[PDB]
């Protein structure tokens, strides 16, 4: 069984922690503890392969630059999450991608572009075509639209991330 | 137990004391006295204690009176900084002191004193001030000849001197907002963290030839080793992660000139502070520590933010019953962060080198500027 390090990046009001907890812990969290080792570990089958995924959530660490660089260095896949209700949260991902591309000297990095809070269609300000065009520019990487509350494309985030890692 | 309200829990904290003043279960009263701003402002809690004391006075219940006064005394002795900083809380304590002088007839009035607190509020408002036109390049020439341990020690002191200025209000505001919003003390601490990292980066990119840059890399690896020996995990992360910045990691030619022993020790230190396994190595080392320890703030901030976003504050939609688990879990972290201020680092430090270090850490370069400097040192 192969082990995957998947790092979740994003701005403040994106709810990336919501996606992480929904993916690993599920809808019922009943007892929760984020200081224990296997709180971010989930065993998952993708493309007939059994994999152990570890999610590195940058919940309150994005202000500590050293920790951010070690996240980028240590991480195999990167999920850049934005909120479809805020344009600024979408624009903030370019600098994040550049920092990943600088920590890893190459340009080819396993990465998925995620538009979260997709169910709030009445508040949407960024079109799906924006994320499609950007992911196409970003070495034609994966692009998805998800909703942690509506349980849309939660597992597919890391499914497609693992696919990109194996690709 | 499970499903408590702020009124029931405050009453439980009152009942936890003895008529003599003995505290029976100090963990509960210490928990609620620190954690209550999460749910109710401190001035309002003081007003509730005031009302309980008055209502007990009307019924001549001496036990409830003296127990309430002992709770207020423990509150003042345990968290004096908040009593100096919060004017409304101090006004509530003033009113309660007046009630004690009237009805208690100075029998319990001596139990409450608000200016017995050796506190300096302006410590959090005071910012540094240093001369212009310093040209403080003497630190550049100096740190080459500086013993690693010594340097480590001084860095520790600096960071520790900032860490002690952080109160519970700052942690609360951070965890609530996810970031530092109108939080200058914690913002200053984080800025000093990143200043240490960027200082490592600048000190390394300052040398013009690759073996010299490799030499300063080895030096910073040794100061990180000494920081670990100092049981200062916070600054360790600052320099180790600073050694893994994009600007320095892409310096392949200087990275050829670092000895393999240095590489072994360096990768060991980087593995110590890895995020793999939810910082398991770091957590295990910190748990095994005895004596003074400096936890990496940011792992624990990550835990607090995770707890805040995942679990609800209240169990009912009316927002009156406290989620007992969350409050406990949060507490288990924050108390630890508090206990760090209980011990001082076993560090000798001459203030002259402190001043030099601060002036050097002050200089700020953007990420792009350091990357450009790296490109100058080694093009593609």
């Amino acid at each position: 069984m192969r082990e995957y390090k998947l790092v979740v990046l994003g701005s403040g009001g994106v709810g990336k922690s919501a996606l992480t907890v929904q993916f690993v812990q599920g809808i019922f969290v009943e007892k929760y503890d984020p200081t224990i080792e296997d709180s971010y570990r989930k065993q998952v089958e993708v493309d007939a392969q059994q994999c152990m995924l570890e999610i590195l959530d940058t919940a309150g660490t994005e202000q500590f630059t050293a920790m951010r660089d070690l996240y980028m260095k240590n991480g195999q896949g990167f999920a850049l999450v934005y909120s479809i209700t805020a344009q600024s949260t979408f624009n903030d991902l370019q600098d994040l991608r550049e920092q990943i591309l600088r920590v890893k000297d190459t340009d080819d990095v396993p990465m998925i572009l995620v538009g979260n809070k997709c169910d709030l269609e009445d508040e949407r300000v960024v079109g799906k075509e924006q994320g499609q065009n950007l992911a196409r520019q970003w070495n034609n990487c994966a692009f998805l639209e998800s909703s942690a509350k509506s349980k849309i494309n939660v597992n597919e985030i890391f499914y497609d991330l693992v696919r990109q890692i194996n690709r | 137990d499970k499903g408590c309200t702020v009124e029931e829990l405050l009453r439980g904290c009152i009942e936890a004391f003895d008529d003599s003043g003995k505290v029976r279960d100090p963990q509960l009263v210490r928990m609620f006295l620190m954690m209550h701003p999460w749910y109710i402002p401190s001035s309002q809690l003081a007003a509730k204690l005031l009302h309980i004391y008055q209502q007990s006075r009307k019924d001549n219940s001496n036990s409830l009176q003296v127990k309430t006064c002992h709770l207020v005394r423990y509150w003042i002795s345990a968290f004096p900084a908040e009593f100096d900083l919060n004017p409304e809380l101090a006004e509530q304590i003033k009113e309660l002191k007046a009630l004690l002088d009237q009805e208690g007839n100075r029998r319990h009035s001596s139990l409450i004193d608000i200016d017995s607190v050796p506190t300096y509020k302006w410590k959090r408002q005071v910012t540094q001030r240093n001369p212009v036109g310093q040209k403080k390049r003497k630190m550049s020439l100096l740190f080459d000849h500086l013993e690693p341990m010594e340097l480590a020690e001084h860095l520790t002191y600096l960071e520790y001197r900032s860490f002690c200025k952080i109160l519970f209000q700052d942690y609360h505001s951070f965890v609530t907002h996810g970031c530092t919003v109108d939080n200058p003390v914690l913002e200053r601490f984080i800025s000093l963290f990143n200043s240490v990292s960027q200082w490592v980066q600048l000190m390394i990119l300052s040398k013009p030839t690759a073996p010299q840059r490799a030499l300063v890399i080895t030096h910073f690896v040794h100061v990180a080793e000494k920081l670990l020996q100092l049981q200062n995990f916070n600054t360790l992360m600052a320099v180790v992660g600073g050694l893994s910045h994009s600007s320095i990691s892409r310096l392949k030619e200087t990275h050829s000139h670092v000895s393999p022993e240095t590489i072994k020790l360096w990768e060991g230190l980087t593995e110590l502070v890895t995020a793999t396994g939810n910082y398991g190595n770091y957590r295990r080392r910190l748990a095994a520590c005895v004596g003074f320890r400096f936890p990496i703030l940011g792992v624990h901030l990550k835990d607090l933010v995770a707890l805040q976003l995942a679990l609800p504050d209240w169990l009912d939609p009316a927002r009156t019953r406290l989620n007992g688990a969350k409050m406990k879990q949060l507490f288990s972290i924050l108390e630890e962060l508090a206990m760090v201020t209980s011990l001082r680092p076993p560090v000798q430090a001459n203030p002259d080198l402190l001043s030099l270090l601060t002036v050097s850490l002050d200089q700020y370069q953007t990420e792009d500027e350091l990357y450009q400097l790296s490109l100058q040192r080694e093009p593609r």
